[PDB]
């Protein structure tokens, strides 16, 4: 009979682990329970950002609705930036990622730029940016290169 | 009034009209209308 | 009027504003003679005084005194500014309709244009704000008021400001806009657009309107100029489709069709460009009709 | 909040028959026809199954209060009784139950309709920060939004507005831009549209101002 | 009806998961979802009381 | 006849067995401003949305966290008239109490006496109940108190509760975040967040008033003092 | 409908969606059933002119009670339901009686009108007693603020007038008063003036056959409210007859 | 052409023949109740109401030429409501007599003979006939039924007469039809008339007759 | 063709073998044809001053997505699914709607919904379906569905059986136009005049998006209506228009038309061509009697 | 329909409607729109200023004798806004309450206390089964000799809220919005400034602009130990200044 905001957070982190293996079903079931207690804010900024970021990974790659993924990511960054350091970094790259798959350059470039983006923007903004240009241009070779050079950071978050 | 309730809609008025004509024909008479709380009675403008 | 300045309301709106204005107009011929020489204080005061009497639409009445008066003021660059000042003060505070304030200001600006070139340009800005709220009568006069910018500004570097304003009015269309006036605005717009060299302006506006208005006989003098201007922007961009229509239009013109050297060239323009564009519907009808047409045969140079 | 919209989106996806009726269609057409019509609609869906039965309105049908001293009420009180039944007969088979739309949760009965006769009884969040973020993001996708204030700023400022009010603010903001002949609409435009639909001034209450 | 509803609701969650059978995790979630919704609809003395 | 006459009256009983009237009164408070009250157990905080927006409110002699006596304050929701009489009677009763014992009244005895009065209107017919739900704070005997008195004329003991706009959601956050025994400063931070759920249109430069009750006593706080807490957690 | 004649007047404890209860609007209609009472204010007194509807010529003075003596400087000319006319006379008068005892001086009209107006509205609030439904005027000459004329309608609104008329021909009469002068001139010139307005307004779809009654309250009668003398009345009337024709 | 009866072949359905237009004798009999005249000499009471009515119907029918010249609308008609018994039929008859406009005493569904099918036609035709032959005054009695303020209709002959009235009122606004076609109506209430009638003043001056005033009583005697 | 059958169109079929002899072009009910042609007004369809504010707010809804869908898509906004107008009886809900619609030059069918009154649905359905064909055929088009209230809708806790029987005719039209589609080319604007019967179905968006109050004419607005209405009538000029606004405090716009008609009728009894200050005053008095009875002064917010 | 519901007792005798607010109270606000008196009150540091239509429909009325500015204390003043029938009854009631208090406290009343106290009296009218709430708003002006000029407004039912700037009337929402801009960009106050700002905002909302014998402006200045009515002499001077001001 119990749900709580803190209980949802365990389930948000479990979804993230499932996304990295490439399995949406067990994650989707878990997403539901988590968003429902979230609707009415009752949480510090850190929980809000986690709920936003997970909802986004499932919607972006897996379900494939880019408009839905991105929107949650924008909230997640702003929430993340305050308390966190490593988390915030991820969420900004993820913002670029939705739009790269959609294959519009316009959105990617705008997102790279100032919202609060500059501080967390590291070497990986350039990896994400170089891959977008490579998809757009239709060059496979440009892509292989970005992966090799940037790799440690790319690999660390599963 | 209840004894003639031959209807095809609006037919009922033609009966009222006939009963009146017959009374009029007999001078030095009284006509008494029984059971005219319906067909020649109260309207229903609130009806459904 | 009621519940705002009741009682002798019948008098305040009707009686006072109409009389006061009539009375200064009677006083005017003295003023006009003084006005050239100086007497700055004399023009501003007479106008404001009228407005002082409460009602809605004080401006409109106040419009009589200005009709003769603005002409004389414009020769001195000092006086015209004062004149418009009066009109803004009452309006801003009380909020005087959409319509009442917009009519007076325009008329002061209309007169300035003829007299000399430079005072209008500065005053145009002032008057353009006031007219903006409307949707009906105001909107039409507003468009006509914009027309002034188009001729003057092209000569300067101000051509960019002129283009911007004119395009906005024209882009969003109401059934309030008249078709006759509409043609004259867009024609002028092309020359501004050409001067700036903004390929997008000619393309975007054209979709909003119809190319057909120009195709008419009434429009025939404007028609040629409108197309000439339009061909170049699209031609530099390298979009073959757009230019092909314009060439066909020049050809459709009778002055061009009658003369032999001129008809060959116009028609030539459509065939070479259309074939250059990648294989299409537009390519097919055009190329086949030109060869099958009897005119094509008469000249062997073109025929090959 | 486009509760019914969800019912439309799934109905379309199936590629099957959809029988959609109102409350008014259940009640008579020749006086006393109305209860008979209640039996008809459900059975008709079974003949052409898979199918969906949808009821837009039960605003006077699922209400406990009825008379018979009012002649009109008699057909209506029958439609409610038949609807309780349909749920019983449907069970322990492959027939899906009645899918319905209502304004509130106090029109329906609390002890004649209750969960596990309708699997899911779904409330749509009245506060929902994220839902609104999604409404603004449709505008972002189609053409980029310029910022004077963040997007997060847009959702943070309301925090209990109904679904009708979100629709209103988005709609009006795009209308202002159109007149101006913008093709990129401002951040600030969103703020003003919103301010206008805080009913009875920006100070809402109108007695604690 | 509420007990019938808990069992059924449990089965629906398990499909989402990619399962063919319920677990504990689903069964307990079902109980919660049916009962709170009932208690929300039925009560109306609870607004800031009990 | 129908249910209409019977159920509404408080000149005779509801046929339901519980009065449909007190339930009506709670709806009134829902239409009111949002109010949170939390006993930390280091002090009590009462916070409410106060409409300034340009500073359109005198905050020099009229407030929304208002002192009854030295160490008691009230914050309210719902009908404004009903409350004003309720304040003036409440202070009167308090003063009778301070006069006699020589101690300002504690929240726990006061609510019970106050409840007797509100019950009379819920008994009397032609007379409607008071349509204010009160959050009473106090520090007396070395212990902080928070009580809720509803429009029926009953008093209930709470450590933290919510009134006003979306009370259902307030009570759910309070149970979730709140812990027995906390610091009065952390407590204001969650109270401003409790308001923020169903604020409406969000806080300007200051569009809240908070008052604190502690060891030294109940004091409503100035717009500047109030603003410092809001930066920490909005 | 701006009023319902059954529903929202079942009790006098009602309001209506526009903001004003229908019972009060009906109470303006009650005044329409009767003839007109005009009263024009000078700076040396007030002069009333009321037309009194007659059915018999066995009527003598103190019949219909169109003129009441509220005080020894306050006069009242009334219009509307005569039944209602007696209670409004009591309400003004009792307020006057307490005032005279305690304060010990002539009443300023500025205070009386608001004070009475509170009482007229107070019946409307209550459902212990129904709204009033006659309309009256107070006209006074005092050294307290001079000659002053107020009109209080059954709603309980009090307003200043130099010229007020209440009746079924109040709208038509008020305009007529504004065209004439009476504002600065004596009661002796004015009496003639109050009579003529009544004859000119006098319609046969708003009024019936009448005998004229006019009244003083000014410097000539030495403060006090008296009815004009028969001789004087007949000269004021003689002009009133001539002026119509 | 419309309103013409036709022959249809029984064996195979084609329109074979034509038959005379149907009229109704019952309508003709109802007409002209102007004699004896009522005047204002055995009908009366409520002095103000009678004056407004003379202004709304009677004078614009005689004084018709002037309205056209001035450019200003005449009154479209007069509506009478309130408890009856003041002589709502006599009043209508008296005004119509002054003017020498043809007087139809008619009520919407009253010429329905036998079946509903055949009867629909008969009642519709009557409604139109009365409007025509301008100038005229059509007197409608017991319009509670035609009014259909309510959410239910009769769906017999009443519907037809009901629709033609609304179309007619939509058409009437002008200067020219307003004078020519006059309408006077008597009904018991004012809240069971067409929903349009109540919206705005679609007939100029609408009169309620109050409970008998002192002047009213004296005059009826 | 097999396109000579589509739902709702007329067909002739042989009696004895039930095969299609021919196409039969659909009947056009004469009632719909009357609604299209006739304008119930006698007032300007350009503007009426001070009502102007309201006319602009309506225009934003209709003209801007309909005329140029182009601008709306680049902005990133959707077309509205309608606008609802209200105000007490005869506030000119139709007149404000006529003026925007005419200017843009769109087809109008102005419908009073007492012509769709019924015992039960049948005959009214054809009229409804035909109004939908008319609107699509003459697209862009606006159905002024005037008096949505005349039709049933609000079923309260309990209404009559009758309300529901008629209510179906509105429900079907509303749906057809919006929220099963994204289009605003075919649109309906609804006018209400009686607050008492107003549908919860409409209220809920996607059969709507805006609620626009069409107010009782303003302090200045009555003055301007009086001047345009006076103008056709012979006069010498009056100053009276200021006196008439006071007395006419709370009279709707339609009632101001009654006062001009009655004033001309008074000049005409006198046998003077000139209308004078007095004849309009007499008129205000007469209209006032009809005002209380006919129209509400009571406030309706939705 | 309209606010509340007819069902049950709530207009026969005063017992709450479903809304939890009395049927009569919600209706009570509507009563201001009946009145047609649109007021804005602005607060200075040298005076408290109230500007209202005096509602004189004709000069047949005497402009002086007609009033809506009342002297309810020894220098506290108020203005009445809304249904006039309600307004005189509230004035006279306020006056009793005022005199009693002045004696007890022994000195002139704070503006805040006076508004609070009338607000308590109006609840009484609401609660009692014979009676019904007042439909009017009293806007009190006065200078508290500690804090400075204060402008209070009481609502029909007897709601009380603090105000440093207020508006009431038909067009209540519009008048408060014009004044809200002026409060934000607060000018330094003097007798003339405060008065100019009050009139100007009321004249934008109405869009007519006042006559110098049709408004009544009421001030409590530091120079007067009395409540003073500006009259036609003073108002005319501010009115010609408005046109010219901006």
């Amino acid at each position: 009979m119990d749900d709580k905001a803190l209980l949802v957070e365990v389930q948000l982190l479990e979804s993230k682990t499932y996304h990295a293996l490439s399995n949406l079903p067990k994650a989707r079931a878990a997403l539901t329970s988590a968003r429902t207690t979230a609707n009415a804010i009752y949480c510090p900024p850190k929980l809000q950002a986690t709920l936003d970021m997970q909802s986004g990974i499932i919607h972006a790659a897996e379900e494939k609705d880019w408009k839905t993924a991105y929107s949650y990511f924008y909230e997640a960054f702003e929430g993340y930036d305050s308390i966190d350091s490593p988390k915030a970094i991820t969420s900004l790259k993820y913002m670029l990622l939705c739009k790269i798959m959609l294959n519009t350059p316009e959105d990617v470039q705008a997102l790279v730029s100032g919202k609060l983006a500059l501080r967390y923007a590291g070497r990986q903004t350039e990896a994400l940016k170089c891959v977008a240009q490579a998809s757009k241009n239709r060059s496979l070779a440009d892509f292989e290169k970005a992966l090799t050079d940037y790799r440690a950071e790319l690999r660390d978050d599963p | 009034g209840s004894e003639l309730v031959q209807k095809y809609v609006g037919e009922g008025a033609r009966m009222v009209r006939e009963l009146f004509e017959m009374a009029r024909t007999k001078k030095a008479c009284l006509i008494f209308f029984d059971e005219i709380d319906a067909i020649g009675g109260a309207r229903f403008d609130d009806g459904a | 009027m009621a519940d705002g300045g009741s009682e002798r309301a019948d008098g305040r709106i009707v009686k006072m504003e109409v009389d006061y204005s009539a009375t200064v107009d009677q006083r005017l011929p003295e003023c006009e003679k003084l006005a050239k020489e100086g007497r700055l204080q004399e023009v501003i005061e007479t106008l404001l005084s009228l407005e002082k009497q409460t009602r809605t639409a004080s401006d409109m009445v106040s419009t009589s005194r200005i009709l003769v008066a603005v002409v004389k003021m414009c020769y001195e660059a000092k006086e015209w500014d004062l004149l418009n000042e009066n009109i803004m003060l009452l309006s801003k505070r009380r909020s005087q309709l959409k319509q009442a304030v917009a009519k007076m200001v325009q008329q002061c600006c209309t007169y300035v244009e003829e007299i000399t070139d430079l005072p209008v340009k500065l005053r145009l800005i002032d008057t353009l704000r006031m007219v903006t709220e409307g949707k009906i009568y105001v909107e039409i006069e507003r468009a006509r008021l914009t027309k002034t910018l188009a001729t003057i500004k092209e000569q300067n570097g101000d051509v960019k400001e002129a283009a911007s304003i004119l395009q906005e009015l024209q882009v969003e269309t109401y059934g309030s806009m008249e078709k006759k006036e509409r043609v004259e605005f867009i024609l002028e717009q092309m020359r501004l657009c050409l001067a700036v060299k903004d390929y997008i302006r000619t393309q975007i506006i054209s979709k909003k309107i119809n190319t057909k208005f120009f195709q008419e006989e009434n429009t025939e003098k404007l028609k040629l100029k409108y197309y000439n201007l339009m061909i170049q922007l699209d031609q530099h961009e390298g979009s073959y489709l757009s230019i092909c229509k314009h060439y066909r239009a020049i050809y459709d013109t009778p002055c061009i069709q009658a003369e032999s050297d001129k008809w060959q060239q116009a028609l030539k323009s459509v065939v070479l460009y259309v074939i250059l564009a990648p294989f299409d519907n537009e390519q097919s009808d055009l190329v086949h009709r030109i060869s099958s047409d009897k005119k094509l045969e008469e000249i062997p140079k073109y025929k090959d | 909040c486009g509760k019914t919209m969800l019912a439309k989106a799934v109905a379309h996806h199936t590629t099957a028959a959809f029988i959609r009726v109102v409350g008014s269609e259940f009640v008579q057409k020749y006086l006393g026809e109305g209860p008979r019509m209640v039996r008809d609609v459900f059975r008709l869906a079974k003949e052409n199954a898979p199918a969906i039965i949808f009821i837009d309105e039960i605003d006077a049908i699922a209400t406990k209060r009825f008379d018979a001293q009012t002649g009109a009420d008699r057909e209506v009180q029958r439609i409610l009784l038949e609807l309780l039944n349909q749920m019983d007969g449907f069970d322990q088979n492959v027939n899906v139950k009645v899918i319905m739309a209502t304004n509130r949760a106090d029109t329906l009965d609390p002890a004649l309709l209750r969960p596990g006769r309708l699997d899911r009884k779904i409330e749509f969040p009245l506060p929902d920060r994220r839902q609104k973020r999604l409404i603004f993001s449709t505008i972002t996708s189609k053409m980029n939004l310029s910022e004077e204030v963040d997007l997060e700023d847009y959702v943070a400022r309301p925090d209990k507005i109904s679904g009708a009010d979100i629709n209103s603010i988005c709609q009006e903001s795009g209308m202002l831009a159109v007149r101006e002949n913008r093709y990129i609409v401002l951040a600030k435009d969103f703020e003003k549209a919103y301010k206008t639909v805080i009913k009875k001034d920006e100070q809402e209450h109108e007695f604690y101002k | 009806a509420e007990v019938k509803g808990v069992c059924t609701e449990a089965g629906m969650y398990a499909l989402r998961e990619r399962r063919v059978h319920v677990t504990q995790e689903d069964f307990e979630m079902a109980v919660a979802k049916v009962m709170q919704k009932d208690s929300e609809k039925n009560m109306s003395i609870k607004k800031l009381w009990k | 006849m129908a249910e209409r006459g019977y159920s509404f009256s408080l000149t005779t009983f509801s046929p339901s067995g519980k009065l449909v009237q007190i339930e009506y009164a709670l709806a009134a408070v829902a239409g009111g401003a949002p109010s949170v009250g939390i006993k930390a157990a280091n002090g009590v905080v009462l916070a409410t949305e106060k409409k300034q927006k340009s500073i359109l409110y005198d905050e020099r002699s009229v407030h929304k966290v208002e002192p009854i006596t030295k160490h008691i304050g009230l914050v309210y929701s719902g009908m404004g008239p009903d409350y004003r009489v309720l304040v003036h009677r409440a202070r009167k009763l308090a003063q009778q109490y301070y006069l006699v014992y020589q101690e300002p009244i504690p929240t726990a005895q006061l609510v019970q006496r106050v409840a007797s009065v509100m019950q009379e209107y819920t008994q009397s017919g032609g007379v409607r109940p008071f349509g204010v739900s009160l959050l009473i704070c106090g520090w007396n005997e070395g212990r902080p108190y928070l009580f809720q008195s509803d429009p029926s004329g009953a008093y209930f003991a709470w450590k933290a509760t919510a009134m006003g706009k979306n009370y259902v959601n307030g009570k759910t956050f309070l149970e979730k975040r709140y812990n027995e025994d906390l610091e009065l400063e952390d407590a204001i931070h969650t109270a401003i967040l409790t308001l923020k759920e169903s604020f409406e249109g969000q806080m300007t430069e200051d569009n809240i008033e908070v008052g604190i009750c502690n060891e030294a006593g109940f004091r409503r706080l100035t717009p500047t003092e109030v603003r410092d807490y809001l930066a920490a957690i909005a | 409908m701006s009023s319902i004649g059954t529903g929202y007047d079942l009790s006098a404890s009602t309001f209506s969606p526009d903001g004003r209860v229908f019972q009060v609007e009906y109470a303006m209609k009650a005044v329409e059933n009767s003839s007109t009472a005009i009263g024009i204010r000078c700076k040396d007194g007030v002069v009333f002119g009321v037309e009194k509807l007659v059915l018999s010529k066995l009527y003598e003075e103190g019949s219909n009670k169109r003129l009441f003596n509220v005080d020894r400087h306050v006069g009242m000319a009334v219009a509307g339901l005569l039944a209602d006319a007696r209670s409004l006379a009591d309400i003004a008068r009792e307020e006057a009686s307490n005032f005279r005892s305690n304060f010990g001086y002539n009443i300023p009209l500025k205070h009386l009108a608001d004070r009475v107006a509170m009482y007229v509205h107070a019946y409307t609030l209550y459902s212990a007693v129904r709204p009033f439904g006659c309309s009256f005027m107070l006209g006074s000459y005092s050294v307290n603020d001079g000659a002053q004329l107020y009109m209080i309608d059954p709603s309980g609104v009090s307003y200043g007038y130099w010229g007020c008329a209440i009746g079924k021909a109040r709208q038509a009469a008020k305009t007529e008063i504004e065209k004439l002068q009476m504002k600065e001139m004596t009661c002796r010139d004015v009496v003639k003036e109050v009579a003529k307005i009544i004859y000119i307004v006098h319609d046969e779809v708003k009024d019936k056959a009448f005998e004229l009654e006019l009244s003083w309250v000014g410097e000539l009668t030495k403060g006090r409210h008296e009815i004009v003398p028969k001789d004087v009345r007949e000269e004021a009337e003689k002009y009133a007859k001539e002026s119509l024709k | 052409k419309p309103g013409d009866l036709v022959g249809v072949n029984k064996d195979s359905y084609l329109i074979l023949e034509t038959l005379p237009t149907e009229y109704d004798s019952r309508v003709k009999a109802m007409e002209v109740d102007e004699r004896p005249t009522e005047q204002y000499s055995d009908i009366g009471g409520l002095d103000k109401q009678i004056q407004e009515l003379v202004e709304a119907i009677v004078l614009p029918m005689n004084h018709k030429e002037k309205f056209e010249n001035l450019g200003i609308q005449p009154p479209k008609g007069v509506l009478m409501y309130g408890p009856p018994g003041t002589g709502k039929t006599l009043l209508a008859r008296a005004c119509a007599a002054q003017t020498k406009a043809t007087f139809l005493k008619l009520a919407g569904p009253q010429l329905v003979q036998m079946f509903i099918g055949d009867g629909a036609k008969l009642v519709r035709d009557a409604f139109a006939l009365a409007k025509e032959k301008a100038p005229s005054i059509i007197f409608i009695d017991e319009l509670d039924a035609i009014g259909t303020k309510r959410f239910d209709s009769e769906k017999a002959g009443d519907r037809e007469v009901q629709r033609t009235m609304l179309e007619l009122l939509n058409q009437l606004d002008g200067f020219q039809p307003n004078t020519q076609v006059k309408v006077i109506a008597a009904t018991n209430r004012v809240d069971i008339l067409d929903p349009a009638l109540l919206r705005s003043g679609r007939l100029d001056r609408k009169i309620e007759f109050p409970m008998p005033n002192e002047e009213a009583r004296a005059r009826i005697m | 063709d097999k396109s000579k059958l589509k739902p709702g169109t007329r067909v002739a079929l042989d009696m004895t073998t039930l095969t299609i002899m021919r196409y039969l072009p659909r009947e056009v009910d004469p009632l719909v044809y009357n609604m299209s042609h006739e304008d119930p007004g006698n007032v300007s369809y350009s503007e009426i001053g001070g009502l102007s504010e309201q006319i602009r707010e309506l225009r934003e809804v209709i003209e801007l997505p309909l005329t140029n869908p182009e601008l709306f898509q680049r902005v990133g906004i959707i077309p509205p699914k309608g606008c609802l107008l209200y105000g007490p009886p005869g506030t000119g809900k139709t007149l404000l709607a006529r003026a925007v619609a005419s200017q843009l030059d769109c087809n109008f069918l102005k419908v009073v919904s007492s012509s769709i009154v019924d015992k039960y649905i049948g005959e009214s359905a054809r009229l409804i379906r035909e109004m939908f064909n008319y609107a699509r055929d003459h697209q862009p088009c606006i159905i002024f569905m005037d008096e949505i209230d005349a039709i049933g809708g609000r079923r309260f806790s309990e209404g009559t059986s009758a309300d529901r029987e008629i209510q179906r005719t509105l429900m079907e039209l509303l749906n057809q136009m919006d929220g099963f589609d994204t289009l605003h080319r075919v649109k309906m604007i609804m006018a209400t005049n009686r607050p008492d019967t107003l549908d919860p179905a409409l209220l809920r968006p996607g059969r709507l998006d805006r609620k626009i109050h069409i107010d009782l004419p303003n302090e200045q607005a009555r003055l301007d209506i009086l001047k345009i209405h006076a103008g056709p009538i012979t006069k010498h000029g009056e100053i009276d228009y200021e006196a008439i606004v006071k007395l006419s405090d709370g009279f709707n716009g339609a009632d101001l038309r009654n006062v001009c008609t009655e004033a001309g009728m008074f000049a005409i009894r006198a046998d003077h061509d000139f209308v004078v200050q007095e004849d309009f005053m007499k008129a205000v008095r007469k209209v006032a009697d009809s005002k209380k009875l006919e129209s509400k002064l009571d406030y309706k917010p939705v | 329909m309209s606010r509340g519901s007819s069902a049950g007792f709530d207009r026969h005798i005063t017992i709450f409607s479903p809304e939890g607010r009395l049927y009569q109270v919600e209706y009570a606000f509507k009563a201001i729109n009946q009145g047609g008196l649109t007021s804005v009150a602005v607060r200075g540091k040298d005076c408290a200023v109230i500007v209202t239509q005096k509602k004189v429909p004709d000069k047949l009325l005497d402009s002086s004798t007609v009033t809506h500015l009342f002297k309810i204390t020894e220098n506290i003043g108020c203005v009445m806004t809304g249904m006039t029938a309600d307004s005189r009854s509230q004035v006279q009631r306020a006056r009793y309450e005022a005199a009693n208090w002045k004696y007890k406290y022994g000195y002139e009343i704070p503006v805040d206390m006076l508004c609070k106290r009338i607000a308590d009296i109006s609840q009484v009218y609401t609660q009692n089964a014979e009676m019904r709430p007042l439909g009017c708003c009293m806007i009190l002006i006065g200078i508290d000799e500690e804090q400075g000029p204060q402008v209070y407004k009481c609502d029909p039912a007897g709601y009380y809220c603090g105000f440093k700037a207020t508006a009431a009337g038909v067009k209540q929402t519009e008048s408060t919005s014009f004044l809200e801009k002026k409060v934000k960009k607060k000018f330094d106050w003097t007798f003339e400034q405060t008065v100019e700002t009050a009139i100007t905002c009321l004249s934008t909302v109405l869009s007519i602009d006042f006559k110098p014998s049709e408004i009544e402006v009421g001030v409590v200045t530091v120079e007067n130990p009395k409540f003073r009515i500006l009259t036609e002499a003073e108002i005319d001077a501010h009115l010609v200044a408005l046109a010219e001001r901006d």
